[PDB]
Protein backbone atom coordinates (compact mmCIF):
# COMPACT_ATOMS: atom_id res chain seq x y z
CA UNK A 1 0.00 0.00 0.00
CA UNK A 2 1.38 3.37 -1.10
CA UNK A 3 2.12 6.47 0.98
CA UNK A 4 -1.14 7.76 2.42
CA UNK A 5 -0.95 10.51 5.07
CA UNK A 6 2.18 8.89 6.48
CA UNK A 7 5.57 7.37 5.71
CA UNK A 8 6.89 6.06 2.39
CA UNK A 9 5.12 2.69 2.36
CA UNK A 10 3.02 0.43 4.58
CA UNK A 11 2.32 -3.31 4.35
CA UNK A 12 -1.16 -4.82 4.23
CA UNK A 13 -2.29 -8.39 4.95
CA UNK A 14 -4.51 -11.09 3.52
CA UNK A 15 -6.93 -10.98 6.45
CA UNK A 16 -7.33 -7.19 6.19
CA UNK A 17 -9.63 -6.47 3.26
CA UNK A 18 -9.01 -2.75 2.75
CA UNK A 19 -6.92 0.25 3.70
CA UNK A 20 -8.46 3.63 2.91
CA UNK A 21 -6.96 7.11 2.52
CA UNK A 22 -10.03 9.38 2.67
CA UNK A 23 -9.97 12.39 5.00
CA UNK A 24 -13.03 13.52 6.95
CA UNK A 25 -13.24 15.45 10.23
CA UNK A 26 -16.13 16.92 12.21
CA UNK A 27 -16.05 19.87 14.61
CA UNK A 28 -18.45 21.69 16.92
CA UNK A 29 -18.58 24.94 18.89
CA UNK A 30 -21.38 25.94 21.30
CA UNK A 31 -20.40 29.18 23.05
CA UNK A 32 -22.71 30.82 25.59
CA UNK A 33 -22.16 34.11 27.42
CA UNK A 34 -24.33 35.57 30.19
CA UNK A 35 -23.83 38.49 32.57
CA UNK A 36 -26.51 39.83 34.92
CA UNK A 37 -26.36 42.93 37.11
CA UNK A 38 -28.24 44.42 40.05
CA UNK A 39 -28.17 47.98 41.41
CA UNK A 40 -30.72 49.21 43.96
CA UNK A 41 -30.39 52.42 45.98
CA UNK A 42 -32.83 53.78 48.57
CA UNK A 43 -32.51 56.85 50.79
CA UNK A 44 -34.84 58.64 53.19
CA UNK A 45 -34.57 61.71 55.41
CA UNK A 46 -36.94 63.31 57.91
CA UNK A 47 -36.34 66.40 60.05
CA UNK A 48 -38.84 68.17 62.31
CA UNK A 49 -38.39 71.11 64.67
CA UNK B 1 -52.49 95.91 76.55
CA UNK B 2 -55.18 98.18 78.11
CA UNK B 3 -54.91 100.08 81.45
CA UNK B 4 -53.50 98.34 83.29
CA UNK B 5 -52.12 94.96 82.06
CA UNK B 6 -49.86 93.38 79.43
CA UNK B 7 -50.16 90.17 77.40
CA UNK B 8 -47.90 88.72 74.72
CA UNK B 9 -48.16 85.41 72.85
CA UNK B 10 -45.77 84.11 70.18
CA UNK B 11 -46.01 80.79 68.32
CA UNK B 12 -43.68 79.42 65.64
CA UNK B 13 -43.75 76.09 63.82
CA UNK B 14 -42.04 74.89 60.64
CA UNK B 15 -41.64 71.52 58.94
CA UNK B 16 -39.45 70.17 56.14
CA UNK B 17 -39.51 66.79 54.40
CA UNK B 18 -37.44 65.47 51.50
CA UNK B 19 -37.05 61.98 50.03
CA UNK B 20 -35.01 60.74 47.07
CA UNK B 21 -34.74 57.25 45.59
CA UNK B 22 -32.85 56.17 42.47
CA UNK B 23 -32.60 52.81 40.72
CA UNK B 24 -30.85 51.86 37.47
CA UNK B 25 -31.07 48.74 35.34
CA UNK B 26 -28.57 47.43 32.78
CA UNK B 27 -27.65 43.91 31.70
CA UNK B 28 -26.27 42.28 28.55
CA UNK B 29 -26.21 38.68 27.32
CA UNK B 30 -25.45 36.87 24.08
CA UNK B 31 -24.84 33.33 22.82
CA UNK B 32 -23.15 32.06 19.66
CA UNK B 33 -22.98 28.44 18.49
CA UNK B 34 -21.64 26.79 15.36
CA UNK B 35 -21.24 23.41 13.67
CA UNK B 36 -19.10 22.20 10.78
CA UNK B 37 -17.96 19.17 8.82
CA UNK B 38 -14.90 19.09 6.56
CA UNK B 39 -13.76 16.21 4.35
CA UNK B 40 -4.14 15.03 5.13
CA UNK B 41 -4.32 15.83 8.84
CA UNK B 42 -2.94 19.33 8.16
CA UNK B 43 -6.48 20.39 7.21
CA UNK B 44 -7.57 19.96 10.84
CA UNK B 45 -6.06 23.41 11.47
C1 LIG C 1 -19.86 40.73 31.70
O1 LIG C 1 -20.13 42.07 31.36
C2 LIG C 1 -19.16 42.69 30.49
C3 LIG C 1 -19.72 44.07 30.20
O2 LIG C 1 -18.97 45.08 30.85
C4 LIG C 1 -18.89 41.85 29.21
O3 LIG C 1 -17.69 42.21 28.52
C5 LIG C 1 -16.86 43.34 28.89
O4 LIG C 1 -16.48 44.03 27.69
C6 LIG C 1 -15.70 45.21 27.90
C7 LIG C 1 -15.50 45.85 26.54
O5 LIG C 1 -14.35 46.68 26.53
C8 LIG C 1 -14.39 44.84 28.58
O6 LIG C 1 -13.64 46.02 28.83
C9 LIG C 1 -14.68 44.12 29.89
O7 LIG C 1 -13.45 43.69 30.48
C10 LIG C 1 -15.59 42.91 29.66
N1 LIG C 1 -15.94 42.30 30.94
C11 LIG C 1 -15.10 41.54 31.64
C12 LIG C 1 -15.63 41.01 32.94
O8 LIG C 1 -13.96 41.30 31.25
C13 LIG C 1 -18.80 40.35 29.47
O9 LIG C 1 -18.93 39.64 28.24
C14 LIG C 1 -19.89 39.89 30.43
N2 LIG C 1 -19.85 38.44 30.67
C15 LIG C 1 -18.88 37.69 31.24
C16 LIG C 1 -17.64 38.39 31.72
O10 LIG C 1 -19.01 36.48 31.36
Amino acid sequence: VFSGDGKDFYRLSGNVLSYTFQVKINNDFNYEFYNSTWSYVKHTSTEHT
Amino acid sequence: RVLFAKKTKVEHRCTTNKLSEKHEGSFIQGAEKSISLIRSEYGAA
